[PDB]
């Protein structure tokens, strides 16, 4: 799902790839997705360059460099966005949330968990921490 | 030598309630006292298999499949009780009607035995030992079940017997025996 | 390290007591005599060292009853060797 | 699943050689080796470290001193934990290593702590040719004495099954197409013996079925083991570069096997023992850490105080950090001591914990004396700087319980003490007749902030030394009855409630628990009626002096049940209702206590058990249904033993029963990632 990507990136993407666009084809050599990378400060070496070609003849096109894009930065976001997930609970933004303030932040979100699962979230699992939270979400 | 074993006849196993007995200690060193299994083999040391479960008074440790320290060491003429109860799956270990804990605090000593065949009381002597072993068959006869154990609600082993209950020792004399065919390193074949 | 196998066999006279023991056929310099009234087991004592150690071996020579006509009064007579299974190996 | 391999250990041994081979390389990325790296340290887990060591000796070869990397330092981490409860020099080779090297500074202190517990060129002498010679000639009358005692057969060529030695001759007896073979042998470790130590010379005279002699006679001294020492190495120097010259057109000697050092060590000990004959003898744990400590303690200080005039900081973070791991880890005794007063100097919180902790460990009564000094001219400021003082407070204090387990000095800060944190200052206090005085007279003040101190000390000295220990204790019921500072206060009530005077207690306590009771049921009559909060937060108060009343009641029965086994038979039935009662009591209660309740109950159970019990279960389960008029409504030998008013304490007891019998008594995986 390339959504995953806001609009201002694309629009840097297509300033980055026009720029070093061959014709105006929308071509670019296989050597011209590592300097545009880096002229992004993207930085991967030959090994995150080599895998990424060959998952999609030298022809890089707008499309097949921009599903590159997106999961660059879809595995980044993906383990980031859990420990700001927990800044919530804690008052404080440590990893210390009281289980008493948990059980009316759950089933008041929006995902429609009655009582019995939101308990069904806790026996199952004094404050935890976040570690074991994260642990206890993803699964 | 070797360490002689002590134990009651096999007819007077247990398999429920809760029960008590006493052991005077004469003379301190390598002793063994506690609970085991009916089908107990007399060639292991007592506890070192899963047959038996027993204190030991030299260094203040109990023995079942290895060891942990437990309690204090002995004295010269302290009295060291044991009793168990069947209907919780546990053993307590009491000196001198103070009953022993755990490096935890923890009074019980095993817990979660399973019952099984039962269990019947057990000694151990080691070498120059001596110590004598009050069954409970006068109950004026004990000293310390009056402070712990009476209120509780354990009886004692002989509590209602009038004859005294038989005892079966470990002889040290070798005698021939056939070969068991569940032995683990030796094996016959008659062809 | 020999890869042949040592055969001992022993000889024991009842009307006189007297025991010799052969060793491959050659006889040892070595014999026994007893009292009159007295029994004996047969005997192996071994310290083992391989997979396959030793052999009880129930058989006859040239000239004279194995060991089946001796332990059973009902077959004194039978000079063949049997093995029933009251026979067993002890340790 | 692989647990307990004995079955086998040489492919668990190569494979787990070649992971660590893939585990840095150039054709890999980060998400491919974070599989390896988690692959590697779920085997270094459910092993026996037996065969852990087989990598063990090539990573200490490799990371320790350099600052892949993490990848050493988290499965050394997880392999040293793993057996605290031959390759240990290796470790502490790694130790000194990793020392050498003192982000990446706090991913390495973890993993430190967890481990915390010319040949060719060299001139030939005129011996050194005989001794070429002789050591072949040795070498030959060992190898028939040993070959020929197998049934080794004499054959033109050699042949294994025929086992045929055709070289069963002396070197003597062979020519230079038989004696090749321990020509250039014999010849260069004579030369890396001279190129090691330029000792060739002959200092004492000398020494088919050759038979070697008996070269055994004299043993190895201090410089012939270290010489012998040095002959392996140089035989695994030479062979061992032989190796890298011979592959490229890898195991150490220190650093070597179990089994690897006993093969090469007879090539060395059959050696010396070869050219100590015709007189060619070349002849040139802990506290090694404390001295490097010790080494870095007055570099700490010395920095310290050029840090106190206007790196290493972060080492010494390191390093006291490795201290406080090697204290709870615990001539030599003596070393640490002067590490003891070497850091007391430098302090006059991380290095605090480090001090408590080898205070906890535990010339120097000067610093004592000189800390006692500023203690008291602290205590002169305190009745007039406090942070250096507070630390110092605790230290000492840490340390006066330490040594129980400079007279004069102390004696000045207990005037001190007694003359102006003041539970603080209390604290450390209790770490004649003056004393006898001030007994009587908190006595005449318990008939009636530095009462509270003054008693804290005179706990400590009653208990140094009988019926002036119950006077005091009666002195502190009576405290409490009138009665924060209990909790301390409490402390000391514990430690000395061993030594009638137990009646007169129970006289005493049997009207502490009663007014206890009334406060109970007032808060009961509270619950049965904003007050809701009031009455939680009395209820909260009542739980916080019943804690402080049934602590001294514990050990108080430690005595009672010893000797009744009366005025207790009314202290069962006075703490009856008060375990009734705690059967939101408890709501306040454990707010409290962030137990005694239940305790007070175990010991009371056998009291009241003391005192036909058919009619106890039939009142137990009318209890379990007031009951007083219900209650209204093998025994042969216990009634020899029971026999050796009743309506109601048959009623008492039965609902104590079963209070205490009452006291004893999915989502999907799209699910999972939407609410998250």
């Amino acid at each position: 799902m390339a959504d995953q990507l806001t609009e201002e990136q694309i629009a840097e993407f297509k300033e980055a790839f026009s720029l070093f666009d061959k014709d105006g084809d929308g071509t670019i050599t296989t050597k011209a997705l590592g300097t545009v990378m880096r002229s992004l400060g993207q930085n991967p070496t030959e090994a995150e360059l080599q895998d990424m070609i060959n998952e999609v003849n030298g022809t890089i096109d707008f499309p097949a460099f921009l599903t590159m894009m997106a999961r660059k930065m879809k595995d980044t976001d993906s383990e980031e966005e859990i420990r700001e997930a927990f800044r919530v609970f804690d008052k404080d933004g440590n990893g210390y949330i009281s289980a008493a303030a948990l059980r009316h932040v759950m089933t008041n979100l929006g995902e429609k968990l009655t009582d019995e699962e939101v308990d069904e979230m806790i026996r199952e699992a004094g404050q935890v921490n976040y570690e074991a939270f994260v642990q206890m979400m993803t699964a | 030598d070797r360490v002689r074993i002590f134990r009651a006849e096999k007819s007077y196993t247990v398999q429920s309630g809760r029960w008590y007995f006493e052991f005077e200690a004469v003379t301190t060193g390598e002793m063994r006292v506690g609970w085991a299994r009916p089908e107990l083999r007399p060639d292991v040391e007592l506890g070192a298999d899963e047959l038996a479960y027993v204190f030991n008074g030299h260094r203040g440790q109990r023995w079942h499949l290895g060891s942990e320290p437990f309690g204090r060491p002995w004295q010269s003429g302290d009295v060291v009780g044991c009793m168990i109860d069947l209907t919780e799956n546990t053993i307590i270990f009491t000196l001198n009607g103070e009953v022993l804990m755990s490096d935890s605090g923890s009074e019980t000593a095993f817990r979660e035995i399973e019952i099984g065949d039962g269990f019947l009381p057990v000694c151990s002597l080691g070498p120059g030992q001596v110590g004598h072993l009050n069954l409970g068959q006068d109950v004026s006869s004990l000293r310390f079940f009056a402070i712990c154990g009476l209120q509780e609600g354990f009886e004692p082993f002989a509590i209602n017997m009038q004859r005294p209950v038989t005892t079966w020792f470990s002889k040290s004399l070798p005698q021939f025996e056939p070969v068991p065919p569940e032995h683990p390193h030796y094996e016959v074949a008659r062809m | 390290i020999s890869h042949t196998d040592l055969v001992i066999g022993c000889l024991v006279d009842l009307a006189t007591g007297l025991m010799t023991f052969t060793a491959n056929g050659k006889e040892s310099n070595t014999f026994f005599q007893v009292e009159p009234n007295t029994k004996l087991f047969p005997a192996v004592f071994v310290l083992p060292t391989h997979q396959n150690v030793i052999q009880f071996e129930l058989g006859k020579q040239k000239n004279i009853m194995p060991l089946s006509a001796a332990m059973f009064l009902s077959e004194r007579k039978n000079p063949a060797p049997q093995c029933p299974p009251r026979l067993e190996v002890q340790m | 699943l692989f647990a307990g391999t004995e079955h086998r250990a040489i492919m668990v041994d190569s494979m787990l050689h070649t992971v660590y081979r893939l585990s840095r390389g150039r054709s890999l990325t980060k998400a491919q080796r974070d599989v390896i790296e988690d692959c590697l340290m779920a085997l270094c887990r459910y092993i026996r470290p037996s065969m852990l060591q087989h990598l063990l000796r090539r990573l200490v070869f490799d990371v320790p001193i350099l600052n892949k990397m993490p990848l050493k330092l988290l499965t050394n981490h997880y392999e040293r934990c793993w057996k605290y409860y031959a390759n240990f020099g290796v470790t502490s080779e790694e130790e000194l290593h990793l020392t050498r090297k003192l982000l990446a500074h706090k991913k390495y202190d973890q993993e430190l702590y967890r481990m915390a517990m010319e040949t060719l060129n060299v001139i030939i002498p005129e011996k050194l040719d005989s001794f070429i010679n002789k050591f072949a000639e040795y070498t030959h009358e060992k190898w028939a004495f040993d070959k020929i005692q197998n049934n080794w057969s004499y054959g033109e060529n050699v042949d294994e099954e025929l086992k045929t030695h055709p070289m069963l001759r002396p070197y003597k007896t062979f020519s230079e197409k038989d004696k090749e073979i321990y020509r250039w042998p014999i010849k260069e470790s004579l030369k890396a013996m001279i190129a090691w130590e330029w000792t060739i010379e002959k200092a004492r005279e000398g020494e088919y079925n050759p038979q070697p002699p008996d070269l055994s006679g004299v043993t190895l001294s201090r410089e012939l083991q270290a010489m012998a020492e040095q002959l392996a190495e140089n035989y695994h120097n030479t062979w061992g570069r032989k190796k890298k010259q011979e592959l490229e057109a890898l195991v150490p000697y220190d650093t070597l096997t179990a089994k690897e050092k006993a093969r090469d060590r007879e090539k060395a000990q059959e050696l010396l023992k070869f050219l100590q004959m015709n007189g060619y003898a070349v002849t040139r744990i802990e506290k090694r850490f404390a001295f490097g400590f010790l080494q870095q303690l007055l570099r700490w200080m010395d920095i310290s105080q050029e840090f106190i005039a206007h790196k290493f900081f972060a080492k010494i973070l390191l390093p006291l950090i490795n201290q406080y791991f090697t204290n709870h880890c615990l001539l030599g005794s003596g070393g640490h001591a002067s590490n003891k007063e070497k850091e007391m100097i430098t302090s006059l919180l991380v290095r605090h914990r480090v001090s408590l902790f080898g205070t906890d460990a535990p010339t120097t009564l000067f610093q004592h004396i000189a800390q006692h000094q500023f203690g008291d001219d602290v205590i002169l400021d305190d009745v007039q700087l406090c942070s250096i003082y507070s630390l110092g407070t605790t230290k000492n204090t840490y340390v006066e319980k330490l040594r129980p387990a400079a007279a004069a000095m102390p004696v000045a800060f207990l005037e001190p003490q007694l003359n102006e944190t003041k539970s603080p200052r209390e604290r450390a206090i209790l770490g004649v007749i003056e004393i006898t005085l001030p007994m009587l007279c908190s006595y005449l003040p318990r008939w009636w902030p530095p009462a509270l101190p003054a008693g804290a000390p005179p706990p400590c000295t009653a208990v140094t030394s009988l019926g002036n220990i119950l006077r005091i204790i009666v002195n502190n019921l009576g405290i409490d009855e009138a009665t924060v500072f209990a909790q301390p206060i409490v402390s000391r009530a514990r430690p000395e409630l061993l030594h009638i005077p137990t009646i007169g207690r129970l006289r005493k306590r049997a009207g502490k628990v009663v007014a206890e009771e009334e406060q109970l049921r007032l808060e009961a009559k509270a619950e049965a009626e904003r007050d809701e909060f009031s009455v939680l937060c009395r209820d909260l108060y009542a739980l916080y002096p019943l804690l402080i009343r049934y602590v001294d009641n514990n050990r108080a029965h430690w005595l009672t049940e010893p000797n009744a086994n009366f005025r207790m038979v009314g202290e069962i039935f006075i703490y009856w209702s008060k375990s009734h009662n705690f059967k939101q009591n408890f709501v306040v209660q454990n707010e409290i206590n962030n137990t005694l309740k239940k305790m007070l109950p175990i010991g009371l159970n056998m009291c009241a058990p003391t005192d036909m019990l058919a009619k106890t279960r039939y009142a137990l389960k009318d209890t379990d249904e007031l009951q007083n008029n219900l209650h209204l409504q093998l025994r042969w030998q216990m009634a020899l033993y029971r026999g050796l008013e009743k309506i109601v304490r048959r009623v008492q007891e039965v609902s104590a029963v079963l209070y205490h019998l009452e006291q004893t008594e999915l989502l999907s995986k799209q699910r999972r990632r939407a609410v998250v």
